[PDB]
């Protein structure tokens, strides 16, 4: 059943609807009788058949589980990066935008089976200390989930030592301090901030502007 | 990381706005005649309007047919339909030649459509007959942004009772196909059970029923098998019509007036559009006399379309025929409607050009003296050996850990590789059978 | 709205014939070819007439005659409701099928019958529908009102009534056509609708339908989906004849009429010596449609056999059919053809370019005039004209090469193709 | 491990045997001799393990009893484990239900492979106690059991289908399982006291599983449900080239976003020789294509005439198979390599032979065939074995010779018996007088 569900991908792209009632000669209007249909469907309908995967994959495509880091060019690096902090004993920060992209962060991240705690102006004021908390004190927690405006401004995170960048709008001095929110008095270990940026898009093109021009501000991007 | 296996060092053609090809460029090198002309059948295909034009590319080995045929394949583009085809293939026991070569007519044209279906989803509240009853069942789909009750057909609540769904699980279910796909139950039903197979999924986003247009390209061959013989279903008549008569049979004319009707209906009301395409067949010089004579009144009909031919011989003998000499492999009658593209060969410089693109392409480092010492070996043995031999070069080049390649590593190519000439000259003195 | 892009058939609509059966010169897209037409036109009148059956013709000629072309002139010029079999002298071979048997499905696909009968028709606008059923029971009792522009009546409906009219969408704006014998339901438009007339009213309905079509249904209940599928062959010869004896007491009641279709076959020449006889005893027939042949072929070794007999046909089925041939055209008729295929496809073309093309039409072949007028108005749209110039035509030349050119140019260079053997020079020197 | 090993003609060569340096030693892994072929197949041996290149076939070709097969099987052997190998007859694709195309279509997508990779999680521990709760008239049952390990131990509530499982499958409390999630079944490895069962480690473990599957087995499972019917019972054949399309484009699609990689495996093809004029050129064109693997040819005839022409091709191949192939050719072998041959394969057979019988069965090994003296050895450890000692005498091989005959000196008793045996034309002397 694992090399069915797994390996059957296409489908019969081109079909004609209720030709399956004709090829039998059971339908409406035919040469058969009336209930010639009537049990013969009944004895279809109690008869089962062991392919019913096969034919269930083969009739539609299913969109399973695994299509949320392959259709995102920054989720294909990104489980390497983390497995590669993770078998070297590192915490990690996330800093993301809008809250769309927080969801499918907990769900990639429920994927790929870490320990996580989400911080964002959905949350409570009781459960942030505490989720701060926990996350200050040696646990098991890897990965803490922040944003750029809730809690990514005041905060004393120490624990982790690694900062990471989705998308950034601003930077002279407003993603400066998401990535200041980890390094802080307590950390004795060096601080690895890395930063997500696509090829031939306009993120291409932000910093490769702010490259020649020695990164001051930003106005119009156009290329 | 990159497989190149004898291509994808062409790019295309080529050509100018003014038709003029350039002698380097697109990874060809030479050949002005057959790419300009090549891209002369490139337009061709692009007028939309031609149909029975045949045109066959005759020439020697090495030479550039098949490079030429992934040269107009590339040069089309992915929105033109390209059928690769050999003329050893045809040969079929379970029908006629006849079927797949006029089959293979109906494989390359085209014909996109465009369509809107229903998409409806949620969670299942209740299965329960209406109130009284033959038995169908009011399905109660609970979305997230809304709730709605739908009324359904016997056979797909039969694919529902297949799917082993109960009350509180997300399902899938399309209108217009009657497809049935279980997502897995919801998550309010997590903390039911401490331990399930069944996959917890969240609640579908969005509203009950929706709607979208897809631009789908799907070829008329496959409309005509569609029209042809049952393909799958998920009741039992459907997968006994599948499993009664799966054996492909020959297609009559008036199905494909029907075909073509209903597609000209569908023309007619502005939602699709034909575009032709091309059938290429390698080895014309394989078929048979049978082929040939229904070649003769294929290219006859209407849908026929730009059809390249290969024929690598001469005034040989036709297949099937005894006494029959003609040229290329291909009577006379099916040759007067032929157009022929004759293929120029390539010189020393010409063939160093090929090594070295050739080279720059499979990323190897060749010194000077090696690229002409692998230039009077394609001007000596042939160019399928000298291209044939760049990579074990490159090997030797790995195992002596050399980034390039030298004099001895290709003499020791040639020591460790022979090449036809040799191998006839030493095939020649034989003590018994050497 | 017959499918139709641009064919080397598409231009001929029609023989062209006067009453007098004289062709004219220019008619119908058929230019040429006075004698070959005028018996076309003989034949026409043959099938026209219906009197006589059982009659083979056949049509030969060199290449570049137009013999499938004056084929597809006597069908186009045939009309509507007669039943036209071009088949291919290649396709009776088959392997689930056999050629004899093939070729008899051939023969009875030929020709038709016209099966006509009369029903009754209900159009008119719907008032409002008031059904009545029960919560538990059922037994459904539907009523509704139909109007027109001089009649306004309410009609009580039965069960099947209600299935039908359940089973399809229908509302009191939308309007209804109803059928007594067929029982199904003709939702037409909502207050299209515009209607006219009375209404109830009784129209004549005629259907036509071959011989091969009942054959393959009165074989089996599968045939049917055999005559869809093609998984049909090997029908029993009691079908025939019980099927031959009821066609004629169908004619001797006058219930069903018979059209006589014709029996075109393409490429005769490889055809195999069991379907020439069978041919030669199937041309006796009492249905026998009338058939048209076209040998294609010259005087070579007929297949099944050792010897070489003349005409790649045997005498056998030479003696009982009449033959027609095509000649050669002249220099002003490859012009006038090129000039109709330039008002077929659509293209203006110069007197200079019209000249030079008829020039390298006389020179080569008919064929490859008729595709360097297709591509001199693409080589003339490269340059946003649609004027087409003699450059095109001559660069055209130089590009698109004919046979005998490259036959030449073969016969140069044997070297570098491949020989009979096998050998071949792959490289240059040595 | 435990690959089902007896004597074969093929057993005691274990990998090509070759150095850093890509030169053969004389004597390593049961190949003795031909440094150029090893060296040559080495080369070939590389091409594979680099796999960045693709579409480019070679030939293996010589005289009898040089080891092409031999070469091949060295090759195959070295190439270890997870990389697919397809060894087919030349023979083998004419069928009558499949096509000879198709067939040799169907070898094309067998020998190459597609790696997929996924994880699972895994509860593994002690049980301590079963406590289920069902009703006697209503149904619905309510599982509880407790899971214990060294470092952990805790009670689990069970769902339907956990009982529908657990009762479908006899468990005690005894007994010890192992429960994967996603897949929903129970697998009972062992039990405690009267099993196997003696743990350790964590409760709940995620490991990583991959499994290997070709494009063969994607095809006929995408032609039709009942296509893995056809896989197993061989009822395939014909597949529409739509799933090769679209399979070749998801396959790509597939690599490019890094879900599935692709094994790059080696198709060999034995006694291609006899092979039909359509297979040669559809070669010649599959030779082209993208998902092309490496081919191997043993060409094993002579020059002949070509089945399905009449003219006699040199090679019995045509040109324009042999023009984009590399041949590599294998010579005679010495005196002494005959006697290394049969001192290894007398090794290979656990044979004790004495010097005497390995120099006369060197020389009647020189003299009539390689095969004869590779049987002699077999059978006169057996005459050996009649007089009670493992020892192979020199008399065991005179019997062994005077017993088994040659080719050639029954052609000579044929030659001589001429009126024995029957002619051509069916004549024969039944008779004496
Ligand atoms: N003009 C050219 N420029 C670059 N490469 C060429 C050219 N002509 C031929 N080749 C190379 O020669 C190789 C074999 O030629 P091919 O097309 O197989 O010849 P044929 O069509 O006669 O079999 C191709 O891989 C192609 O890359
Ligand atoms: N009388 C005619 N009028 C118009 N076109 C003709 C005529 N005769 C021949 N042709 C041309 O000849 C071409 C086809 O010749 P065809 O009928 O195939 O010859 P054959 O039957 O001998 O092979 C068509 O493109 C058609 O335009
Ligand atoms: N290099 C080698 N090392 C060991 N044994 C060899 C070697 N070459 C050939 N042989 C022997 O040759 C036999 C295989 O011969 P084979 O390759 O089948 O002959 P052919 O080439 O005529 O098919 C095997 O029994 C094997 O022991
Ligand atoms: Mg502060
Ligand atoms: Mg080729
Ligand atoms: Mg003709
Ligand atoms: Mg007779
Ligand atoms: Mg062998």
């Amino acid at each position: 059943r694992k090399i069915i569900d797994t390996f059957a991908v296409l489908t019969p792209s081109a079909v004609s609807l209720d030709m399956r009632k004709l090829a039998l000669g059971l339908n409406d209007d035919s040469s058969v009788g009336e209930n010639t249909r009537l049990k013969v469907m009944q004895n279809c309908f109690e008869v089962s058949n062991p392919l019913h995967q096969l034919q269930t994959k083969l009739t539609i495509a299913f969109p399973d589980k695994s299509l949320l880091q392959y259709d995102c060019g920054k989720l294909q690096k990104l489980a390497i990066l983390l497995q590669q902090l993770k078998d070297n004993g590192h915490r990690a920060l996330i800093f993301t935008q809008m809250t769309k992209v927080l969801d499918v962060l907990e769900q990639f991240l429920n994927y790929h089976g870490y320990l996580y705690m989400r911080l964002d102006g959905a949350t409570k004021i009781e459960d942030r200390q505490i989720l701060t908390e926990r996350f200050n004190t040696d646990s098991r927690i890897t990965v803490f989930i922040l944003s750029s405006r809730s809690g990514g401004l005041g905060i004393n995170l120490t624990g982790a030592d690694t900062v990471i960048f989705y998308d950034s709008d601003w930077n002279p001095a407003m993603d400066k301090q998401c990535q200041d929110r980890c390094h802080r008095i307590g950390q004795t270990r060096d601080v690895h901030i890395y930063r997500f940026v696509s090829e031939h898009t306009i993120e291409s093109n932000i910093l490769k502007k702010a490259n020649q021009k020695r990164q001051l501000d930003n106005v119009v991007i156009q290329e | 990381v990159t497989r190149t296996a004898a291509h994808t060092h062409i790019k295309g053609l080529g050509l100018d706005e003014s038709g003029v090809a350039k002698r380097v460029e697109g990874g060809f090198v030479g050949q002005i005649e057959a790419r300009e002309a090549c891209g002369v059948i490139v337009d061709l295909i692009k007028a939309k309007k031609m149909s029975g034009r045949a045109i066959l590319l005759a020439g020697g080995p090495s030479t550039g047919k098949t490079a030429l045929a992934l040269a107009i394949s590339q040069e089309l583009g992915p929105k033109v339909p390209f059928c690769p085809l050999v003329g050893s293939e045809l040969y079929s026991v379970e029908v006629k030649k006849t079927e797949t070569l006029m089959e293979n007519f109906r494989r390359a044209i085209g014909l996109r459509i465009k369509e809107t279906k229903e998409v409806y989803e949620g969670e299942v509240t209740e299965l329960t007959p209406e109130d009284k009853t033959i038995s169908h069942v009011i399905v109660g789909l609970k979305s997230a942004k809304g709730t709605k009750t739908l009324r359904l057909d016997p056979t797909i609540y039969e694919s529902i009772q297949r799917e082993k769904v109960s009350i509180g699980d997300v399902i899938y279910i399309e209108a217009n196909t009657g497809a049935v796909k279980r997502v897995g139950r919801s998550d309010a039903y997590a903390t039911e059970f401490d331990l399930e197979t069944e996959e917890y999924v969240p609640l579908p986003k969005g509203e009950v029923h929706k709607k979208k247009e897809i631009v789908q390209d799907v070829t008329l061959h496959d409309l005509d098998v569609a029209n042809a013989r049952p393909q799958g279903g998920q009741d039992v008549i459907s997968m006994m019509g599948q499993l009664l008569k799966p054996k492909k049979t020959e297609i009559t004319e008036k199905l494909r007036q029907e075909v073509n009707k209903v597609v000209a209906k569908y023309i007619d009301q502005g939602v699709a559009e034909l575009i032709p395409g091309v059938l290429f067949i390698d080895e014309v010089n394989m078929l048979d006399i049978e082929i040939f004579t229904y070649l003769n009144k294929a290219l006859e009909s209407n849908i026929a379309p730009v059809v390249v031919l290969a024929s690598n011989r001469g005034m040989t003998t036709v297949r099937g025929t005894e006494d029959v000499i003609s040229p290329h492999g291909v009577p006379p009658d099916l040759i007067d409607r032929l157009l022929i593209v004759r293929t120029l060969p390539y010189d020393k410089d010409e063939i160093r050009t090929i090594i070295e693109r050739r080279a720059t392409v499979e990323r190897l480092q060749v010194e000077s003296s090696a690229l002409d010492l692998l230039a009077t070996m394609g001007t000596e043995t042939s160019l399928r050996y000298a291209l044939q031999l760049l990579a074990p070069c490159g090997i030797l080049a790995q195992t002596s850990n050399r980034k390039e390649i030298v004099v001895n590593d290709v003499n020791e190519a040639k020591l460790l590789f022979l090449d036809a000439k040799r191998s006839t000259k030493i095939l020649e003195t034989s003590a018994n059978y050497l | 709205k017959s499918l139709s892009l641009i064919a080397a058939h598409s231009h001929i609509t029609g023989l062209g014939l006067d009453e007098n059966l004289q062709p004219r010169p220019t008619s119908e897209g058929m230019v040429g070819q006075l004698q070959a037409r005028r018996a076309a036109g003989v034949i026409l009148k043959m099938v026209q007439n219906g009197t006589i059956a059982g009659r083979a013709v056949l049509v030969a000629g060199p290449p570049s005659t137009g013999k499938t072309a004056l084929a597809m002139g006597v069908s186009q010029s045939l009309g509507k409701d007669v039943p036209f079999t071009a088949i291919a002298g290649s396709e009776i071979f088959s392997l689930e099928l056999s050629k004899t048997e093939a070729l008899t499905q051939a023969f009875r696909k030929s020709i038709g019958i016209k099966i006509k009968e009369e029903t009754e028709l209900i159009e008119g606008e719907v008032v409002e529908i008031q059904i009545d059923r029960s919560i538990t029971g059922g037994h459904k009792q539907g009523k509704l009102t139909i109007k027109t522009t001089d009649m306004e009546t309410i009609y009580e409906l039965g069960n099947k009534m209600i299935d039908g009219l359940t089973k399809e969408k229908v509302l009191a704006g939308d309007v209804i056509s109803i059928d007594k014998a067929s029982g199904k339901i003709t939702k037409l438009g909502r207050s299209v609708q515009c209607p006219e007339g009375e209404l109830q009213k009784r129209k004549t309905v005629v259907h036509t339908v071959s011989l091969h079509e009942i054959d393959v249904i009165n074989s089996r209940t599968q045939g049917f989906l055999a005559l869809f599928t093609g998984d049909t062959g090997e029908i029993r010869s009691e079908v025939r004849d019980q099927i031959n004896t009821k066609v004629a007491e169908w004619k001797e009641e006058g219930k069903a009429e018979i059209v006589p279709g014709v029996l075109f076959i393409d490429e005769v020449h490889m055809l195999d010596i069991e379907c020439f006889s069978f041919i030669n005893r199937a041309l006796e027939d009492e249905f026998a449609p009338i058939v048209m042949m076209a040998t294609n072929r010259g005087v070579s070794k007929t297949r099944g056999t050792n010897y070489k007999s003349p005409h790649g046909l045997p005498l056998d089925l030479l003696d009982r059919s009449i033959i027609i041939t095509t000649k050669s055209y002249n220099e002003q008729e490859i012009k006038t053809i090129l000039s109709i295929r330039a008002q077929e496809e659509e293209v203006e073309l110069s007197s200079d370019a019209l000249d030079l093309l008829t020039k390298t039409g006389v020179e080569t072949s008919l064929r490859y005039s008729s595709n360097l007028i297709s591509v001199a108005q693409q080589i003339a749209m490269k340059r946003k004209n649609n004027t087409v110039e003699v450059e095109d035509v001559k660069r055209a030349y130089l590009l698109f090469l004919d046979s005998a050119r490259s036959v030449k140019y073969v016969q140069e260079n044997e070297s570098q193709y491949i020989d009979d053997q096998g050998n071949v020079q792959i490289s240059i020197a040595k």
